[PDB]
Parts: structure tokens; C-alpha cells; sequence
């Protein structure tokens, strides 16, 4: 009967195809012969060559359940036979719900997949993240949902990184970090402005700025209880790829560089409030900045030019209705205060600008921080505090 | 050279494994003839009458015998067949019952499909000793013609017209001057698979190849038929005379016909190569 | 000494991970043996289900066969 | 340094041992996968009959 329904599927109501998919899903488990081929056939017919949204969602959910149950043993066989072979076209897919659910599937799958097929799953997640001149005021909100697959892809990269950092082979976390960072930089290359992209940047930066490192160069992240676990495989250190357990070079310079661009180009205050709110703590770990091609000079320049000119307030949006230059002072002064410790690694023009920014802060509500900071500046930077 | 010993021992090695590799058995059946003592076994295995696992053959033959006896007893109960009914017609009625295509009474005239199955069944009787084995081999063979080759068999006449010229163009030109090319007995050669045209002692050499996935062997068998009878065919001078001669060819040269048809099919479609 | 301590810690955590990996692969092998015995058991169950289907249809045809033989006998 | 190098060498050797053992476990898992494939092929081979 369901062979007949399959051979007249195009003409059927959607609920009939849902019943057919449930029946075929019953047929798909390792106890039944050719179950991989049965899943591949169901996937082909009702995902690859079907265009109805609910039917494809149901077959994608069948694939998700099959993976949830049978990744215990047949993860590699399923990935090769079905997932890479069928979901690879998700970036070109026109159904927003299907794309979002497909990157949630590919993400949940890649989080645990430690074989050499993780690169193939990140290929599809990357091509999803690789994503108008005309929009009407309400059509903006309707269209906005057409990008939630980018959101689930990058928030999925956060979950994938939180797992892959502690698990070999270390190239996995390396690629996730490169994708997360190069995408949060693509935001500034394209000057994305939509609230989806704002939330993507906020969440990604909130995760990225939580990357700590110990004296052993080992990267670390907090658990649910907020306790840092340092990675035994991924190290902040720069390795030139040109001409023993292999070790994951996850250099902090990439994240640092996009932090520079966030200071220089960001418009969403909720992001800068975060980047400035977490920069002092991150700057404590000199192992991060020094072991990688980071540029402290560019960092001080970004902060000082942010305070010196009015252009930052002409660039910011979404700040509280009474946001002012004084508020910007309150936020940047902590970063400069922490940045005093890099005096031996800052150009003296930048030190002079930083001292000038702290001096300028005595007018605002952060006078206490500025005086304390300037006291340390007096001890640490005599030839410029003179 | 004792190449027959090599063939037999290689097949016995292929048959020694607790799981019979049907792909290796098909490739062997392409490349070599089956020894008569293992032909029924290998045909049963490739036709799917017996599964690859040798352990399962006892229970599956019990299943096949039970099914055969049940269908035969049912035909006896509805009086469709009787003890006098020829074994081939018994197989035809069993096949019709199992396929749901049984008429209302045996007095209903045979359909063309029925005659085709009957011809193949008659040929199988002479090749396979056991009635249950013969019936199952027959049904699976005819089902291969209707399923595995439903599209390939119609192309076979054109392949005959091609390879016939490719081995002696002037012969096909002689046929087309008679305009007898469409009137050649292709239903005999390619629906009945030379059943009733070649003696079964050498038709079995063809059918080794038909079982193992090759229906082009039929094309080359017909081609070698006409190449063997060049002396007669080039003296034939009428379409109906050619049609009648080709349906009743002399049977003495048939062993050599099939041998050289297998040689020709190994020459034009190449030698089968074992997989790495 | 920092690099050496890091190399050890990579190796020593990797040992704990590899021993959890061997334990997990052994437990997967055990559950896979159990699953093979369960699919072998379902094979018996499904074969006997097919046998019961055949026996029931055989009995149904037996009743019809006796009806046919009776009706023919009445002709 | 000497203590760390003793421990590095012993732990690297232990890692090689564990990697070989894990490769054996993976080979056994693959063998049992094709054993299940063989089993269900045999089972459906007479279930079809």
C-alpha cells in the first residue's frame, strides 16, 4: 500500500505522505536489511526530490531520530551514505524551516562526530553561514526569519566548539574557531545590520571572549557551573603551516583582530557593551596576546580613538536613549586600565593617548578608576607620565 | 591442456565457501561453462531459488518443495492439471497460479506469454532432473526475462543486426536484400531464449550466461547460427523460406554453434575480469 | 619545563580519554553482541511469524479445498 | 625535566599501546557490523522463501 502511495506521492495530501514516512521510518533500523539504502531512498524521494515543507521536515526528523538512536554504532556509515549525500544541498534550499532544522541536525551531528567526516559536516554548516536592497517596514520582520538557519549554524558552532576544544583531532576545533571568527568578521566586511545579525554577533562574541588560557598555553572555557576547564589539546600559539601527539594551534590573533574591528566598526551598542565589558578580563591573560600575532598598538588606538572623537556616537545604534560620550568613557576606561600592563608592548604615542584618555576621564563618573589607573601609569610609565 | 579441471576446481572453490558469492558465480558463469553436476545448484543460487548461505539451503529447499507441492495440489483440486498433463504444462499452470494469471479452465487457449513459458519449461525439463528444481529454475528464468530483461530483450534484435554485420556485413546485406530482417524469428531467439531451437545439451551452455545477467549471449548465439549456416543462408532466396529455415535449423552443428557464440561474445564483449 | 609539562598533560589526559575510549568501545562491542543476538532472535520470531501466516493460510485453503471436493462430489 | 621526560616517554608508549588496542576494538566492531549484515542477510534469505 505504501509502495502505491510512494508511486503516487505527488498527488497525495501531506498527511498521507506523513504516514508513509512514518511507515518507512519503521523500516529503517539496523535490524532490517538495507536499512541504510531504505533511508537513502526515503531521503532522496521526500527531501531531495520533494518540495513540500512539512514532508521534508518529517523526513528530516526521521533522519534526526535515526541518527539519535543509531549514531551509537552506525554513525560513519549513516554520515557517508545519507547525510553528506543528501543534506549537502541545504545552502541552496529555499525552505527556511527546513534549512534551520537541517543545520540544527548537522550541528548536533557534528558536535559528537569525531571521525574524518566532521570536515564534511562543517562544509555544509559553513556554506549555510556563507549567506536586501528593497524591504518594507513589516516585511523586514517577515524576511528576518529567512536567516535563522545562519543563526542556528553559528550558535551551533558555539556548541560544537565547546565540545570539540577538548577532543582530538585538534584540527576540528581549529576549523570551528576559524569559521566562527571569519564569519563574525564577514559581518564587518559586509556591514550586516539586521537584528538577527546583531544577536549572532552578541552570542558569538559572548562565547569567544570567554576563551581563557593558562600558563601552559592551553585554551579553556567554563562549564555550566562556571568553572573553567582547560583543553589538553588546543593551545593558543601561532604555527606557520609552511615547510608526537599533534597539537591544535588556535591562535588568539584571529579573535583579537576581529575585536579590533569590533571596536572600529561595530554599531550595535549591545555588542560593544559586551566586548568592552569582557576585554579587561581577557587582557589579563598576556599569554593570549603575546603568543599570537596580536597587535596591542591597534587595540589602544581603537579604544583611544573611540574616546577622542565623536565619530563613535555617530556610528552607534541601539544604545540607551540617554547614551552619551560620558557613557562611552565609563565603558572604555576599564579596558585602558587593564591595558596599562602592556606598556612595554605599546607604542609611546599610544601610551600618551591612553594616559590622555584616563586624564580626560576625571571629568566623568569614572573619576575613581582614572585616578587609580593614573597612579599605576605613574609607576609603570614614568617617561610619559612626566 | 586440462582447462576443464581448472574450471571445475575453481567452481568447487567458489561453492566451498559457507556463503556463495553470487557475483563471483555470475562472473564465472560468464567466463566458463558450468559442470553439469553443479549447474542446477549454481542456477538455483543465481536465480535466487537458494540464498547465498549454504546452511540455509536445506530449509529453503523444504520451502520450495512445500510451495511446489501446495501449488500442484491446488491445481489438482481445482482440476486444472491432472496426472496426464505434461510436466511443462503443469509448470505453466503453477506459474500462472503463483502469478495470479490462471485462467478459468485449462480449455482456455494459451496466451503468447503462456507459450513462451511453456517452451522454456520444456527446455528446462531436459536440463534439470528434479521436478521441483526444474519448476523453480524455469519460473525464475522466465521471471528474469520479464523483469531483469524487460527492456534489454527488445533491444536484442538491433544488437543482432549490428553484430551480424560486424562479423560478416555481406551476410546481413544478403538478408536485407530479401527484406527478411524484420521477419527473422526473434520471438523464438529472445522471448523463448532459443528454447526449441537448440538441443538442450547445448542450450544449457547459453542459459548459463542468461542466468548470470547476459542476454546479449542470445544475440551472439543467433549471430553464430547464421554464421554457421552461411552456406545455406547465402543460398536462401525468400523471406518466408529464411524464417522457416531459422526456426528448424539442423541440430548437429548446435554444440559448435553455442561454443563459437560464446567465443564471439567473449571476443566482442570482452573477457570477464574478476573484481579486485 | 612549561612545554614539557604541557606535553605530559596532553599525553596523560589523552591516556584517560583513550582508556575511556577503550571502555566505551568494549561496552559498545558488548551491546553490539547483544543487539546481534536480538536481531538473530527477531529473525527467529519473524521466520516463525511467516510460518504461522503460511499455516493459517494453509488451513484456510484446506477448508476451501474440502468445500471444493464436497461441491465437486455433489456434481 | 628528567622526571617529566620519564613520564613523557612512558605515557607516549602507553598511548601507542592504547591506540593499538583501540584499533583492535574498532576492527572487532567492523567485523561484528558485517557479521550482523551477514546474519540479517541469511535471515531474510530464508524469510523470503
Amino acid at each position: 500500500y505504501f509502495e502505491l502511495v510512494e508511486r503516487c506521492a505527488d498527488q497525495r495530501p501531506e498527511s498521507s505522505l506523513l504516514n508513509l514516512i512514518s511507515y518507512r521510518a519503521q523500516s529503517i533500523h539496523p535490524a532490517k536489511d538495507g536499512w541504510i539504502q531504505n533511508l537513502q531512498a526515503l531521503m532522496e524521494r521526500f527531501f531531495r526530490s520533494e518540495s513540500r515543507g512539512a514532508v521534508r521536515i518529517k523526513v528530516l526528523d526521521v533522519l534526526s531520530f535515526v541518527l539519535l538512536i543509531n549514531r551509537q554504532f552506525y554513525e560513519e556509515e549513516l554520515i557517508n551514505s545519507v547525510v553528506i549525500s543528501q543534506l549537502s544541498h541545504i545552502p541552496e534550499d529555499k525552505d527556511h524551516q527546513v534549512r534551520k532544522l537541517a543545520t540544527q541536525l548537522l550541528v548536533d551531528l557534528a558536535e559528537g562526530c569525531h571521525t574524518h567526516h566532521f570536515n564534511s559536516l562543517l562544509d555544509i554548516i559553513e556554506k549555510v553561514m556563507a549567506r536586501p536592497p528593497e524591504l518594507e517596514e513589516r516585511d523586514v520582520a517577515a524576511y528576518s526569519a529567512s536567516l535563522e538557519d545562519v543563526k542556528t549554524a553559528v550558535l551551533g558552532l558555539l556548541v560544537i566548539l565547546q565540545t570539540k576544544l577538548y577532543t582530538l583531532p585538534a584540527s576540528h576545533a581549529t576549523r570551528v574557531y576559524e569559521m566562527l571568527v571569519s564569519h563574525i568578521q564577514l559581518h564587518y566586511k559586509h556591514s550586516y545590520t539586521l537584528p538577527i545579525a546583531s544577536s549572532i554577533r552578541l552570542q558569538a562574541f559572548d562565547f569567544l571572549l570567554l576563551l581563557r588560557a593558562d600558563s601552559l598555553h592551553r585554551l579553556g572555557l567554563p562549564n555550566k557551573d562556571g568553572v573553567v576547564r582547560f583543553s589538553p589539546y588546543c593551545v593558543c600559539d601561532y604555527m606557520e603551516p609552511e615547510r608526537a601527539v599533534r597539537l591544535g594551534s588556535v591562535p588568539y590573533s584571529l579573535l583579537f583582530r576581529v575585536l579590533l574591528q569590533c571596536l572600529k566598526q561595530e554599531s550595535d551598542w549591545k555588542v560593544l557593551k559586551l566586548v568592552l565589558g569582557r576585554l579587561p578580563e581577557s587582557l589579563r591573560y598576556k599569554v593570549l596576546i603575546f603568543t599570537s600575532p596580536c597587535s596591542v598598538d591597534q587595540l589602544c588606538s581603537a579604544l583611544c580613538s573611540m574616546l577622542s572623537g565623536p565619530k563613535t556616537l555617530e556610528r552607534l545604534r541601539g544604545a540607551p536613549e540617554g547614551f552619551s560620550r560620558t557613557d562611552l568613557h565609563l565603558a572604555v576606561v576599564p579596558v585602558l586600565t587593564a591595558l596599562i600592563s602592556y606598556h612595554n608592548y605599546l607604542d609611546k604615542t599610544k601610551q600618551r593617548e591612553m594616559v590622555y584618555c584616563l586624564e580626560q576621564g576625571l571629568i566623568h563618573r569614572c573619576a575613581s578608576q582614572c585616578v587609580v589607573a593614573l597612579s599605576i601609569c605613574s609607576v609603570e610609565m614614568p617617561d610619559i607620565i612626566i | 591442456g586440462f582447462r576443464g579441471v581448472e574450471e571445475k576446481k575453481s567452481l568447487e572453490i567458489l561453492l566451498k565457501d559457507d556463503r556463495l558469492d553470487t557475483e563471483k558465480l555470475c562472473t564465472f558463469s560468464q567466463r566458463f561453462p558450468l559442470p553439469s553436476m553443479y549447474r542446477a545448484l549454481v542456477w538455483k543460487v543465481l536465480l535466487g531459488i537458494l540464498p547465498p548461505h549454504h546452511e540455509s539451503h536445506a530449509k529453503v529447499m523444504m520451502y520450495r518443495k512445500e510451495q511446489y507441492l501446495d501449488v500442484l495440489h491446488a491445481l489438482k483440486v481445482v482440476r486444472f492439471v491432472s496426472d496426464a498433463t505434461p510436466q511443462a504444462e503443469v509448470y505453466l499452470r503453477m506459474y500462472q497460479l503463483e502469478s495470479g494469471k490462471l485462467p478459468r479452465s485449462p480449455s482456455f487457449p494459451l496466451e503468447p506469454d503462456d507459450e513462451v513459458f511453456l517452451a522454456i519449461a520444456k527446455a528446462m525439463e531436459e536440463m534439470v532432473e528434479d521436478s521441483v528444481d526444474c519448476y523453480w529454475i524455469t519460473r525464475r528464468f522466465v521471471n528474469q526475462l520479464n523483469t531483469k530483461y524487460r527492456d534489454s530483450l527488445p533491444q536484442l534484435p538491433k544488437a543482432f543486426e549490428q553484430y551480424l554485420n560486424l562479423e560478416d556485413g555481406r551476410l546481413l546485406t544478403h538478408l536485407r536484400m530479401c527484406s527478411a530482417a524484420p521477419k527473422l524469428p526473434y520471438d523464438l531467439w529472445f522471448k523463448r531464449c532459443f528454447a526449441g531451437c537448440l538441443p538442450e545439451s547445448s542450450l544449457q551452455r547459453v542459459w548459463d550466461k542468461v542466468v548470470s545477467g547476459s542476454c546479449k549471449i542470445l544475440v551472439f548465439v543467433a549471430v553464430e547460427i547464421l554464421l554457421t549456416f552461411k552456406i545455406k543462408v547465402m543460398a536462401l532466396n525468400s523471406a518466408e523460406k529464411i524464417t522457416k529455415f531459422l526456426e528448424n535449423i539442423p541440430q548437429d552443428s548446435s554444440d559448435a554453434i553455442v561454443s563459437k557464440a560464446i567465443d564471439l561474445w567473449h571476443k566482442h564483449c570482452g573477457t570477464p575480469v574478476h573484481s579486485s | 619545563v612549561l612545554q614539557q609539562t604541557q606535553r605530559l598533560d596532553t599525553s596523560q589526559k589523552r591516556i584517560l580519554e583513550l582508556e575511556s575510549h577503550l571502555a566505551k568501545k568494549d561496552h559498545l562491542l558488548l551491546e553490539q553482541k547483544k543487539y546481534l543476538e536480538d536481531v538473530k532472535l527477531q529473525a527467529r520470531g519473524q521466520l516463525q511469524a511467516a510460518e504461522s501466516r503460511y499455516e493459517a493460510q494453509k488451513r484456510i485453503t484446506q477448508v476451501f479445498e474440502l468445500e471444493i471436493l464436497d461441491l465437486y462430489g455433489r456434481l
